[PDB]
C-alpha cells in the first residue's frame, strides 16, 4: 500500500472497535499506538504481545508524546494539531472550574513557567467588572522543590498577578473556601493549588462542572476518572504556552 | 369580584381602562381580547359599550401588575336598547365589566330591522351571538372580499350566495328572485351550487356581434397603431353587414349603426376589407369591379357585392385603400382561424340570438337558476378581458334598460343582478395598460353607476393592491379574510374608512374562515367567523404528487397525439 | 449553427417525434428531459424556448380533451424549469422576447388546469 | 435549571421575555436565536409557542445582566398538537424555555 | 356490531341515560361499567340486575383502573387518555387551592414518589418572583407508616424543596394558617398535609376555589362532595407522573 493509503486504514481498526469519534482516534489512540510499538520493537527482549494486552496499553487517559510526529510536521504543526483536538474553544467560554496541572521540574527556568501562567490566565479567565459570573483558572504544579515553588509565587505577586492558594495568612491550615471565593473574585487572577493533597480537597468543594488539563513531560498525576481529563505529554515546558 | 377594571382616562373616541384585580383568569382569555366588548358604567341600566383596540399587561418585581386596556366607545346601551355613536361621554372613573350576551346581541339586532337582517356569520370571540348585516345595504353597495390564498375567500363568497338563494319570502314554494353571475377562473363554484347553470367555453356561445364599438376595435384593431383609414373601413364594413342581414322594419334598418347590436358575419367583413385592399380605379376615381352578374362600380348600392370573395378588380390605377390593409386583413383572420376563440367567433355565434344570449347570461332560459357560473378557465387570457367586459356591459346595459322600461311604466326595477369577480385584479388592474383597458371600464361603470341600475359587484381578489383604487373605493362593504402581504395590508388600511386598532394587525393573525366585515351594512366593524359551508367550493385540480407517485403511463401518450391531429 | 432548427432533419422529422423528444416518450423513457440550449445562438434562443413551451402547453391542453372523452384517471403532469427566467420573460416589451414571454405567460396563466 | 426566562410584558401580538439566569451558554447560541421558537407556559401540557423577533443582552458595571427577548405568539399547542392562532392570551409572568423538538416538528408536520 | 361499532353504541346509550358530557361518558362512565362486569364474572349467579343497583354502583366519583384497555391501548396511550379527559390545563391556570392526595404503600420507594412531587410542584405552582398571586400545591400522603412518611419529608428538605405542614416547631399544634400563608409564599414550594385530620381542618380556612386531584391504587377517602374531585385509580405510583 502507498503512503496515501495505509494511514487512513490504520485508525479504522481502532475506530470501529471502540466506536469513538474522529479527534480521540487519530490524535489520541493512533499516536499512543505508534509510540507503544517502537519501545516494544527497539527492546531486544520480547516481541510477542496479545491484542487484548495492546488494547489496554494504549487506551489510557493520556496523550503520549511521539518523537516521530515532531520533525515530520514540525514544532508549529504538532502543537497546532494538539490545540484543536482536545482544547477546542468556543466564542463564549463557560464559567467552569478549570484545573491546570503543569509539571514543574528543576531544569525549567522560572521565566518559561511564568509566561505559561499568563497564557493560561489570559485565556481561561473573565475577570471583567461587568461579569455576573466571573471565573479564573486553577493552577497546580508538581515535581518541583518547595523553595523553587515558593520563588515562582513570589515573583508572580510583585508584578500584580494576584492569586489565592488556600492559605490566607502564615500558620493557617488549608482552607479550601479561599480558592472558592477567589474563583468568583474579580481581583484574584487565578488560584494556586500547592500540592496534590490540596487538589483533592478543592474538588469536593466545587459543585459546578469542572475540567482538568494536565501537561507533563515524564511524570503525570492521577486525577479521579469521572472528571473531564486532558493529559498531554510535551517535549518541554515551552510547548505548553502554545497549546493552551 | 372576578374582574375589577375601571376607566382611568377618556378622550373623544378613546378610553384607557386599568384592570386592577383580575381574580378569574378566563375573563381575560376570551372577554378581554382585542375586539371584545366592555360595559362602561356605574349602574346596570344605562351604559356605554366599547371595542378593545389594544392592551398591555406589564408585570415587574414588587409593584402590582399593570393591565391597561385601550378601548374605544362604539355606542350607548339604554335599558336593553343599543344606540350607536361615540358622542356620549363617560366621566372617569367608570366601572368596566365584560359585556353580557344580551348586550352584544343587541348591538347588531337594533341597527337592522327584523326583515332587513342577512345573517351568514357569527362573532369570532362569542359564537353564541350571530352577526347580521343590512342585506339591502350589503348587496346594493358593492362588496369586496379580500385575503390571501387559503384564507377562505371562496367559501365566504359561496356562503353569502347560498344564504341569498335559500332565503325566501313566506307563502311561496319554488325559486327565489335572486340573480348572481359568477366569473369562475378556477371552476370552484360548480360543486358549491349543483342545481345551477354552468357555462364553460365548450357550451357558452358569446356572439361577437354583441361586442360594442370599443370591444370590436379592441379585439381586432390596434390601439397603438391608431390608423384612421383602417378604423373607417372596419366600421363601414361592419355597419353595412349589419344592414344586409337585418330582417325587419325598414325604419329600424336606417338607424342601424356600427355600435348597434345586430348580427353581422365576420367572414364577409374580412372579405370586404380584403377586397378594398385590392381596390383599382379607372380615370374617373371610381372603383370598378367585375363579378358573376357583371361589371359594377363601388358605391352604396353595390358595396354589398364586396362581401363575396369571388370578385375581381378592373381599374387602371390603384384604388384609394389599395395596399393599406394587408397587415389589417392578416391580423383580422388570425383571430378567426384560431380554434381557442371558437366560442366567441365560431359558427355557433351565427345561429344564436340577442334575446337567447341575455337569457343565457342571467339564466332566464329554459332552465332557470339564481346562480349562473361562467367557467372561464378555458378562456385564453388575451380575451379574458374582452369576455368579462362583454358580459359585464351586457348586464349593466340590461340593468340600465330595465330601469328605462320601468320609468315609462312608473315602477322600480324588478330584478337586481349581482356579479361576482373572482381574481378581480386580472380584469381591473392598477396598471393603465391597454390590454386590460376594456375590462376596467366595464367594471368602472358598474362600480360608479350600477348602484342605480340593479347591477353590483362582488370583488373577490387575492391581491387587492393590484385592483384599481377607483373601482375598489366604489365598494362600500369590505370583508377581509387574511392579508399577509404587507403591501396588501397597507393598501387596504388606506382603503378602509376609520376603524383604528381593529384593522391594524388583526388581519395577519386571522384564522381560516375568520373575517372582518365593515361598511354601512354592519353596525360596527367586527371580526366574525364565517359559518362553515356544508357544500364547499371544491375545485378539481391536478394532484401532481399523487400522479407522479404512480406508474409511468404509456397508453395515454399515443391517444393525446392522435386527437391533436384529429382536432 | 441553425442546423437543429433549419437543417435537413427538421424537414424529415414528424410532429409525433418532436413530442417524444421534448417529453422523453421515445425509445428511452426518462422522467427529466434536459434541453441543453447553451449551444443555441442567442438571437434564436427565444424562438426555440417559445416553440417548445407552446408545444408542451398544447400537449397538456389536448391532454384534457382526451380526459373528458375517455373519463380516465391516468394523467400526464408536466413541470417546466426555466433557468434564467428573466431573459425569456422580461419586463421590457421589446419584440426580441415577446414570443418567449407569451408562451411562458400562457403557461403561467392557463397551465394550472392543463 | 438550564435557563430561567420569563414573560414580563404582553401585547396583542408581541411578547417580551426576560432571561433571569443563563447557566448553560449553549442554549443562548442555538436555542435563543433570531428566529428560534419559544414555548410559553406554566405547565408541560398546554403551551403557547412564540418565535423570537429581537433580543438585547446588556451588562453593567455592578448591575445584573439584562437579557431581554422580544417574541410573537404564532400559535398554541395542546398535548403535542399545534394550532396556529391569533391573540391567544398568556397572563404574565409565564415560564419560558426553548421549544422541544416534537413541538417545532408539529408546527410543520401537522398542517 | 363489530368491536368498534359496539363501542360507539354503548357510549350513546350511556349518554342517553345520564344526559351528561361525552368526555366522561367514555373515559369515566364506560370504564367503571366494564369493571363491574368482570367483578361479577367470578360469581355469575345474577344476569338480571335492576338499574337502581348496577348503574348506581358504577356511577361513583371514582375512576377505576381497567387492565384490559391498559393492555389494548398500552401504557402510554392509556395515560394519555387520562390527560385529555380529567387533568385539563390551559395556558393561564388560575391560583386555586389544588389538593393532591396520593396513596402510599411501603413497597413504593421514595425516589419514584419524589419524581411525582417535582412533577406536581413544577406543573401546579407559579412561585415567580414577579407574580402577584403565587400558588403552591397541597400534598397529602396516606396509608403509610410515619417513619416512611417522615423519611420522605427529610430528603425533600435537603434538596432545597422547602415546604410547610402546619407544624413550625416541635410540640406545635396543627396551625392551619401556615398552609394558607405558605400557599401565597413564594419561598414555599408546596404544602404537605400530614394526615386526614389536617385535611378537613385546612378546607374550612380557605375561601378561594379548591380542587382535589386524588390518585390511588388500593384505597380512597370519603372527602366532601361540594368541592370538585378528580379521582384516578392507577396501577402504580410511576403512572401518576405521566398523568398530572
Ligand atoms: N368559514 C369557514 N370556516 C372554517 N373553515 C373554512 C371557512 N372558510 C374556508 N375554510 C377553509 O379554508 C380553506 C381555504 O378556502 P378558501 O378560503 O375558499 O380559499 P381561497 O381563499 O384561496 O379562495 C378551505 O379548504 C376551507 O376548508
Ligand atoms: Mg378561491
Amino acid at each position: 500500500k502507498s503512503f496515501d493509503d495505509q494511514k487512513k486504514e490504520t485508525i479504522q481498526i481502532i475506530k470501529n472497535h471502540f466506536q469513538c469519534e474522529d479527534y480521540e482516534a487519530e490524535h489520541y489512540l493512533y499516536s499512543n499506538a505508534f509510540r507503544k510499538t517502537y519501545d516494544i520493537s527497539c527492546n531486544k527482549k520480547d516481541r510477542r504481545i496479545k491484542k487484548s494486552d495492546f488494547v489496554e496499553s494504549i487506551n489510557k487517559s493520556k496523550v503520549l508524546f511521539n518523537i516521530w510526529f515532531y520533525q515530520y510536521e514540525g514544532r508549529k504543526e504538532y502543537l497546532r494539531k494538539l490545540k484543536e483536538s482536545f482544547i477546542r474553544r468556543s466564542v463564549n467560554t463557560s464559567p467552569y472550574a478549570r484545573f491546570f496541572i503543569l509539571e514543574f521540574q528543576d531544569k525549567t527556568d522560572i521565566k518559561t513557567v511564568k509566561d505559561c501562567i499568563y497564557k493560561i490566565q489570559s485565556n481561561w479567565s473573565n475577570l471583567s467588572k461587568r461579569t455576573d459570573r466571573p471565573y479564573s483558572p486553577f493552577l497546580l504544579f508538581h515535581g518541583t522543590s518547595d523553595a523553587n515553588l515558593y520563588e515562582l509565587k513570589n515573583q508572580l505577586f510583585n508584578e500584580d498577578l494576584i492569586f489565592t492558594d488556600g492559605y490566607p495568612f502564615k500558620g493557617s491550615v488549608f482552607t479550601p473556601k479561599m480558592l472558592i471565593e477567589g474563583f468568583s473574585n474579580k481581583e484574584i487572577h487565578f488560584q494556586f493549588i500547592n500540592d496534590i493533597d490540596d487538589f483533592n480537597e478543592t474538588l469536593n468543594s466545587i459543585n459546578i462542572r469542572k475540567e482538568v488539563y494536565q501537561f507533563y513531560t515524564e511524570n503525570c498525576l492521577d486525577i479521579p476518572s469521572q472528571l473531564p481529563q486532558v493529559n498531554i505529554q510535551v517535549k518541554d515546558f515551552a510547548d505548553i504556552k502554545e497549546i493552551v | 369580584n372576578d374582574i375589577n377594571a375601571e376607566v382611568v382616562s377618556v378622550s373623544p373616541n378613546k378610553l384607557k381602562i386599568s384592570v386592577d384585580d383580575l381574580e378569574e383568569f378566563k375573563i381575560a382569555e376570551e372577554k378581554l381580547g382585542v375586539g371584545s366588548y366592555l360595559r362602561v358604567s356605574d349602574n346596570q341600566d344605562v351604559a356605554l359599550l366599547a371595542i378593545i383596540d389594544n392592551f398591555s399587561i406589564e408585570v415587574k418585581e414588587s409593584q402590582k401588575q399593570k393591565y391597561m386596556i385601550e378601548a374605544s366607545p362604539i355606542g350607548l346601551v339604554k335599558n336593553g336598547k343599543f344606540y350607536r355613536g361615540g358622542d356620549s361621554l363617560a366621566l372617569p372613573p367608570k366601572k368596566v365589566e365584560p359585556a353580557k350576551l344580551d348586550e352584544i346581541i343587541s348591538i347588531y339586532s337594533d341597527s337592522i330591522d327584523i326583515n332587513d337582517r342577512f345573517t351568514f356569520s357569527s362573532l369570532s370571540l362569542n359564537t353564541k351571538v350571530s352577526v347580521p348585516v343590512n342585506g339591502n345595504r350589503f348587496f346594493n353597495k358593492h362588496i369586496a372580499i379580500v385575503g390571501s390564498t387559503g384564507s377562505g375567500k371562496s367559501h365566504t363568497v359561496a356562503k353569502i350566495l347560498q344564504k341569498a338563494v335559500d332565503e325566501k319570502q313566506e307563502g311561496y314554494k319554488g325559486l327565489n328572485n335572486s340573480h348572481i353571475i359568477i366569473f369562475d377562473i378556477h371552476s370552484e363554484y360548480e360543486n358549491a351550487f349543483p342545481n345551477s347553470n354552468v357555462l364553460n367555453v365548450d357550451t357558452l356561445t358569446l356572439p361577437y356581434w354583441l361586442l360594442n364599438g370599443d370591444e370590436l376595435e379592441e379585439l381586432f384593431l390596434d390601439t397603438e397603431a391608431n390608423d384612421h383609414n383602417q378604423r373607417n373601413v372596419f366600421r363601414q364594413a361592419i355597419t353595412l353587414n349589419k344592414k344586409i342581414h337585418f330582417q325587419g322594419d325598414p325604419a329600424t334598418k336606417e338607424i342601424i349603426s356600427f355600435h348597434s347590436p345586430y348580427y353581422f358575419d365576420i367572414n364577409e367583413v374580412i372579405n370586404y376589407i380584403n377586397n378594398r385592399n385590392n381596390e383599382r380605379k379607372n380615370k374617373d376615381n371610381e372603383h370598378i369591379w367585375s363579378d358573376e352578374e357583371g361589371n359594377f362600380k363601388f358605391d352604396n348600392e353595390n358595396a354589398h357585392r364586396l362581401f363575396k370573395e369571388n370578385v375581381t378588380p378592373d381599374g387602371s390605377s390603384a384604388g384609394a385603400l389599395n395596399g393599406k390593409l394587408l397587415n389589417f386583413v392578416d391580423r383580422l383572420q388570425s383571430k378567426i382561424f384560431d380554434k381557442r376563440l371558437d366560442f366567441i367567433l365560431g359558427e355557433g355565434s351565427k345561429s344564436v340570438t340577442f334575446k337567447e344570449t341575455l337569457e343565457t347570461l342571467i339564466s332566464y332560459g329554459k332552465d332557470k337558476s339564481n346562480i349562473t357560473i361562467l367557467d372561464v378557465s378555458g378562456v385564453p387570457f388575451e380575451v379574458l378581458s374582452i369576455c368579462v367586459s362583454l358580459i359585464s356591459r351586457l348586464i349593466f346595459e340590461f340593468g340600465y334598460h330595465s330601469k328605462k322600461i320601468k320609468r315609462k311604466s312608473n315602477e322600480n326595477q324588478d330584478i337586481p343582478i349581482l356579479i361576482v369577480y373572482e381574481e378581480a385584479h386580472k380584469y381591473a388592474p392598477k396598471s393603465d395598460l391597454s390590454k386590460y383597458r376594456t375590462s376596467k371600464e366595464a367594471i368602472e361603470r358598474i362600480a360608479k353607476e350600477g348602484r342605480k341600475y340593479g347591477v353590483t359587484l362582488l370583488l373577490a381578489s387575492q391581491r387587492p393592491s393590484e385592483i384599481s383604487e377607483t373601482i375598489f373605493s366604489q365598494c362600500n362593504t369590505f370583508i377581509s379574510m387574511r392579508l399577509t402581504n404587507p403591501d396588501d395590508q397597507n393598501y387596504v388600511k388606506r382603503l378602509l374608512p376609520d376603524t383604528v386598532g381593529d384593522i391594524t394587525n388583526l388581519l395577519p393573525s386571522l384564522k381560516e374562515g375568520e373575517a372582518l366585515i365593515m361598511g354601512d351594512s354592519i353596525s360596527i366593524p367586527s371580526i366574525v367567523k364565517i359559518e362553515k359551508c356544508t357544500i364547499p367550493p371544491s375545485s378539481i385540480d391536478i394532484k401532481y404528487l399523487d400522479e407522479w407517485r404512480k406508474e409511468w403511463v404509456d397508453s395515454e401518450f399515443d391517444k393525446i397525439i392522435e386527437q391533436w391531429s384529429k382536432s
